[PDB]
RNA sequence: GGAACUUUACCAGAUCCGGACAGGAUGAGGAUUGACAGAUUGAGUGUUCUUUCUCGAUUCCCUGAAUGGUGGUGCAUGGCCG
């Protein structure tokens, strides 16, 4: 049902780094290009550990982070990330519809009037 | 870091005794360079500031400040303390005192 | 022969004119061909700041100006002769630069 | 790892926070023209010595 | 109010001697490198 | 027990003196040391044995000292109030890299 | 005073000492400094911890002090400005 740029989840996971960079929009691709030589955040491997520790049938434990400018990759789908909004960590589930967006687009820092 | 390694303190004291004054820009981030018998040596400005703060509290140097720069000058008791610290000869004299 | 250019610049008009006149006289004593002096365009450095510290009251401004005068003289003389001509007590605040033209 | 973290953002040396008045080390109302790097209040205090004058 | 417990003052584990632990004693060698 | 009282003091200048078991052993294993001085009343057989053996492997000299307290007072490991008898920090080993 | 970070003075957290000096305690048989790996954590941040190293009398603890502060008071002032 869910597709990103016409690709379902499994071929999206099969996609490599260069293909995903070419498949993503301009700001995300620029972010990936400028972070190419920089070491990736430890949050990625923390999420990988959390994903590999959960049994099939229930949700992986949430990982808390201050980072907001991380591009959501297809492998991050299914992980639970608690993003800091300034004074609390707000747990969100990474869905396929979130691919290509930043983490900071899902933790609202302010409250509406 | 204000942890001053002993050789850095010895070099600073030797330059302070040779050239009777020391001028250092007041920036937490930065390096101070001095000349001892040719060549150079570099110690962080924070460590020079710490050493001169200790010397000032012990009434051994006179201090002046203008336009982000310190100016420390060894007085008579400071000169005697420097001479005893580096075990220089009693005839050892700063450049500003040598004719 | 070869041309030597003296560039005389200063922020004091009287000092720059005095140095230029002295160089002119010294060169005339040496019987050398002279081009100039050329009075180059005067440049004005402008800094316009608010007069008040803080930000209270009518927004009044200060206009600080600094004017720079430059002169150039060309001497058809060897480098030794030009060095002789410029060897005198120069007025303070006057910068004299020597350049060989092609 | 605190020695690496200490003043790591000031290491970059970009923005208003990396430049201060060469007289008073204040980071507000700096004058960058002609690479003066003097705050406007200190500039008003020192302009005559620097060489500027109040005309017009 | 502090929800977390206070981080304790850092003490260094000091063992006496500690310079003879490296040397196995004669024909003396170093335990590692 | 007389001339070493001048040798150690002269070597104090230019940071030629090295004190403590760990630092003296670090000198002895990695050379760059001219001699070491050991006070016999070190209270540890392993201490004196290793200190002698490290010099022996490197063929470094060794001078015995009858009193640990006197040697400690020599190198300057003493707390003053001129109360040098108030407290003397134990110093069983002294190694010299630069003679002066 | 067109503030993404810095600036920044505010909020939620986490560090460092940038507490000089003096008098006491410990202390080369080591005062202390800095860290690999695992975990604590927002942090492949020795922040703290386990377990191992490394420096070296520079430092730590503890009392008086001291210092810094875009802390207060512009109705205590200077200078400047309106
Ligand atoms: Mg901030
Ligand atoms: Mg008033
Ligand atoms: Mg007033």
């Amino acid at each position: 049902k869910f597709t990103y740029r016409g690709l379902e989840i499994d071929p999206l996971l099969a996609l490599s780094e260069e293909e995903f960079k070419a498949l993503v929009h301009a700001r995300a691709r620029r972010n990936m290009n400028r972070h190419a030589d920089r070491r990736p955040p430890v949050l990625l491997k923390r999420l990988r550990e959390a994903k590999k520790h959960v049994k099939v049938g229930e949700k992986p434990k949430a990982v808390k982070t201050h980072l907001r400018d991380v591009v959501i990759t297809p492998e991050m789908v299914g992980s639970v990330v608690a993003i800091y909004n300034g004074h609390q960590f707000n747990a969100v589930e990474i869905k396929g519809e979130m691919i290509g967006h930043y983490l900071g687009e899902f933790s609202m820092s302010y409250r509406p009037v | 870091s204000t942890y001053v390694p002993k050789p850095s303190r010895d070099n600073v004291y030797r330059f302070f005794f040779t050239e009777g004054v020391i001028a250092c820009k007041k920036d937490r981030m930065g390096t101070w360079t001095g000349t001892l018998g040719g060549n150079t040596f570099t110690v962080p400005c924070i460590q020079v500031m710490q050493l001169m703060r200790s010397l000032k509290s012990r009434n051994l140097i006179k201090e002046q400040y203008a336009w982000r720069h310190y100016y420390w000058t060894l007085n008579d008791e400071g000169i005697a303390y420097m001479r005893s610290y580096l075990h220089l000869a009693p005839s050892a004299m700063p450049n500003t005192q040598k004719p | 022969g070869q041309t030597v250019r003296l560039t005389i610049t200063s922020r004091n008009a009287k000092a720059v004119e005095s140095v230029t006149s002295q160089l002119l006289t010294r060169a005339r004593d040496e019987k050398v061909t002279i081009h100039g002096p050329v009075r180059l365009p005067t440049r004005t450095l402008k800094i316009t700041t608010r007069k008040t510290p803080c930000g209270n009251g009518t927004n009044t401004w200060d206009t600080f100006e600094l004017k720079i005068y430059k002169r150039i003289i060309d001497l058809h003389a060897p480098t030794e002769q030009v060095k002789k001509i410029t060897s005198f007590t120069m007025e303070s605040g006057v910068d004299v630069s020597i350049t060989i033209l092609d | 790892g605190h020695l690496d973290q200490w003043r790591s953002r000031q290491k970059i040396g970009m923005g208003k926070g990396a430049r201060c008045c060469v007289i008073c080390s204040n980071q507000k109302a700096l004058i960058r023209k002609y690479e003066l790097n003097v705050c406007r209040q200190c500039f008003r205090e020192n302009a005559e010595h620097i060489g500027f004058t109040k005309l017009r | 109010i502090f929800t977390k417990p206070k981080k304790p003052t850092h003490r260094h584990k000091l063992e006496k001697m500690r310079a003879l632990k490296y040397f196995k004693v004669y024909k003396v060698e170093r335990t590692r490198q | 027990e007389d001339a070493v009282r001048i040798v150690i003091q002269k070597s104090l200048e230019a940071n030629g003196l090295v004190r403590g078991l760990s630092e003296v052993a670090r000198t002895l294993d990695c050379k760059t040391a001219h001699m070491c001085i050991l006070a016999d009343d070190c209270e540890d057989e392993e201490y004196k044995k290793l200190v002698t053996a490290l010099a022996k492997q490197g063929n470094i000299d060794l001078i015995n000292v009858e009193e640990r307290e006197k040697l400690a007072q020599w190198a300057g490991l003493v707390r003053r109030d001129a109360g040098e008898v108030t407290k003397t920090l134990k110093c069983s080993s002294v190694a010299i890299r630069d003679f002066g």
